[PDB]
């Protein structure tokens, strides 16, 4: 039930423009503001404008240059921005959230990825990362999963569809030669595998894409 | 009773006045830096003191529709309490000349 | 506008100590400061409104205190799931502004 | 007489909402950061310059319940002096269709 | 009165960059600032009034923004008709003032 939903990531050529949408559910009161934020990759949160949809009207930040234009749709409950001109310098991931008039943001988006980058889109290769057939396991054997040649950020690792939450580390993609490289630890009993199934889901949302991975141990 | 219609009328139009201005001040207050005008629980208690003309000062406008609105929302005020004091001195001065014998 | 700036940038405490961060706003803003929470690769969250009013689902781990200008968020005994960014936020004066942000490690 | 006994207890009633509203004022604000209405004689002129919608801004509530006990006194000043006031004009009007002849 | 100190007394940038004066008041005047140009030899030319609304004929190459003491005119991609000096301008208090100026040079 998430209440602000967003698309994953948006791919836009330099120049060009795109319409970033914001789809509402739960509570809709007239006096509902939906506030878009920008932030940029370790940086903060920056307030780019605000609008009320029962009435259709905007306000924006103009200490900042305005690249945004924010519309609204009170039946299908979607706002949607609308950021044109792009240079590198925009992208960043942008959330929304609404506010009920009372001053703070009580729910957010999950946010959009929006790269600007002349390169193409690519979709990811998931590798199986298996320990060696001679090497020793404690009470614990580490899996991975190997995720490269993807674009753009991001990609989206569960393994066994989110059961195994915890001892799982997805580390920092790499950027080389316009291409992304990720790599995904899980960390299980060495008496649930291969006993147990261990399988990493890899989704690719600026592709519209989404591959699993069983680890089966090395022949 | 025309006079029970004045201020009857008045009065659910005051109460009009109230939740709308305290609604138009946020959107027109808004936009406009340095506001302070632009949440409406605060913005609903700011259309009573403006409606009975008590005015603190620790919230007004700073916009024109915003002063516009409350323009609205003093007038309202001011004119409902016009009606129903009339309203009643009507109804004391007719219940007066009634208990004696005078219908 | 109002510029809000948070102090220190990166913040180390041991586990279980009370730790405390700092917004403090270029005005008098009363107690319109609202305090966020954003996780790795996550969305921020709110945990504190109105500077010392809670928020159902946040623990009582989690308050707030301070008024005008000077502004504290505190932890009484830090685990390892408060190691995030923590942002404020206030709503007095038209726009709304963040703060800078300060990092929490144990 | 009716309007008598509206504007005799309209004032009995608004003794009561000014000494109250001082006490309950008082309770609502402390344990609000800021707040400065938090003595019992300061928040008494305080009441007395809401009710007569004076309102100088040195004094006002920044609670909700401390904006609630303010509408209550602001309301209760403003219907005191309306129903006074109408009081008074039927007591006129009827003082002066006397003297005349009539009764 | 109230003092408007004008920062950097030169501002130097290269064409096609966004640019930024500054424009500080001794008090809080809220946002009855004004701008305006004059180029050499000329008269001054207003460009903004009341902080962020613009002028017609003015193109919307020029903004400003900011409230209370700090206010700031932007200049989206810079040309060289932009070269001239820069003023601020109170109305919130009698009696008006200006602001020191800022030479603008690419
Ligand atoms: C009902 C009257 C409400 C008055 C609201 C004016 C707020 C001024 C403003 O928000 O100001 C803001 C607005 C632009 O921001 O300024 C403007 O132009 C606003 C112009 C408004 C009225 C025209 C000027 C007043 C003329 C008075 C008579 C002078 C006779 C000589
Ligand atoms: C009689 C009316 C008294 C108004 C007191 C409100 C003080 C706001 C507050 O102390 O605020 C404090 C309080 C939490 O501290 O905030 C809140 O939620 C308070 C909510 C109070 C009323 C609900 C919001 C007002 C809706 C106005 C109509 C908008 C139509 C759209
Ligand atoms: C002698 C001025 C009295 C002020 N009044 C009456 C307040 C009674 C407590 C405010 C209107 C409140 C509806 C009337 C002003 C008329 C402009
Ligand atoms: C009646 C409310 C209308 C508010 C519109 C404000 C528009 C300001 C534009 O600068
Ligand atoms: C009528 C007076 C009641 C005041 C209660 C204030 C409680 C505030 C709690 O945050
Ligand atoms: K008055
Ligand atoms: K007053
Ligand atoms: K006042
Ligand atoms: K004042
Ligand atoms: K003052």
């Amino acid at each position: 039930q998430v209440q602000l939903q967003q698309p994953g990531a948006e791919l836009v050529k330099p120049g060009a423009s795109v319409k970033l949408s914001c789809k509402a559910s739960g509570y809709t009161f007239t006096s509902d503001w939906i506030h878009w934020v920008k932030q940029r990759p370790g940086h903060g949160l920056e307030w780019i404008g605000e609008i009320i949809p029962s009435y259709g009207r905007a306000n924006y930040n103009e200490k900042i240059q305005k690249k945004a234009t924010l519309t609204a749709d009170k039946s299908s409950s979607t706002a949607f921005m609308q950021l044109s001109s792009l240079t590198s310098e925009d992208s960043a991931v942008y959330y929304c959230a609404r506010e009920r008039g009372d001053g703070y943001f009580a729910v957010w988006g999950a946010g959009t990825t929006v790269t600007v980058s002349s390169a193409k889109t690519t979709p990811p290769s998931v590798y199986p990362l298996a320990p060696g057939s001679a090497a020793q396991t404690n009470s614990m054997v580490t899996l991975g999963c190997l995720v490269k040649g993807y674009f753009p950020e991001p990609v989206t690792v569960t393994w066994n569809s989110g059961s195994l939450s915890s001892g799982v580390h997805t580390f920092p993609a790499v950027l080389q030669s316009d291409l992304y490289t990720l790599s995904s630890s899980v960390t299980v009993p060495s008496s649930s595998w291969p006993s147990e199934t261990v399988t990493c889901n890899v989704a690719h949302p600026a592709s519209s894409t989404k591959v699993d991975k069983k680890i089966v141990p090395r022949d | 009773a025309l006079h029970w219609r004045a201020a009857g009328a008045a009065t659910v139009l005051l109460v009009i006045v109230l939740l709308a201005g305290s609604y138009l001040a946020v959107l027109a207050e808004r936009g406009a830096p340095g506001a302070q005008l632009i949440t409406y629980p605060r913005a609903l208690f700011w259309s009573v003191e403006t409606a009975t003309t008590v005015g603190y000062g620790d919230l007004y406008p700073v916009t024109l529709w915003g002063r516009l609105v409350a323009v609205v929302v003093m007038v309202a005020g001011i004119t409902s309490f016009g009606l129903v004091t009339a309203a009643l001195a009507t109804w004391f001065v007719g219940r007066e000349q009634e208990r004696r014998g005078h219908f | 506008d109002i510029l809000l700036t948070q102090s220190p940038a990166i913040l180390s405490v041991s586990p279980g100590e009370r730790v405390s961060f700092s917004c403090r706003a270029s005005q008098s803003i009363g107690t319109d400061i609202h305090w966020y929470q954003q996780r790795t690769n996550g969305s921020p969250r709110l945990l504190i409104k109105y500077a010392s009013e809670s928020i159902s689902g946040i623990p009582s781990r989690f308050s707030g205190s301070g008024s005008g200008t000077d502004f504290t968020l505190s932890i009484n005994s830090v685990e390892s799931e408060d190691i995030a960014n923590y942002y404020c936020q206030q709503s007095n004066r038209w726009p709304f502004t963040f703060g800078s942000g300060t990092k929490l490690e144990i």
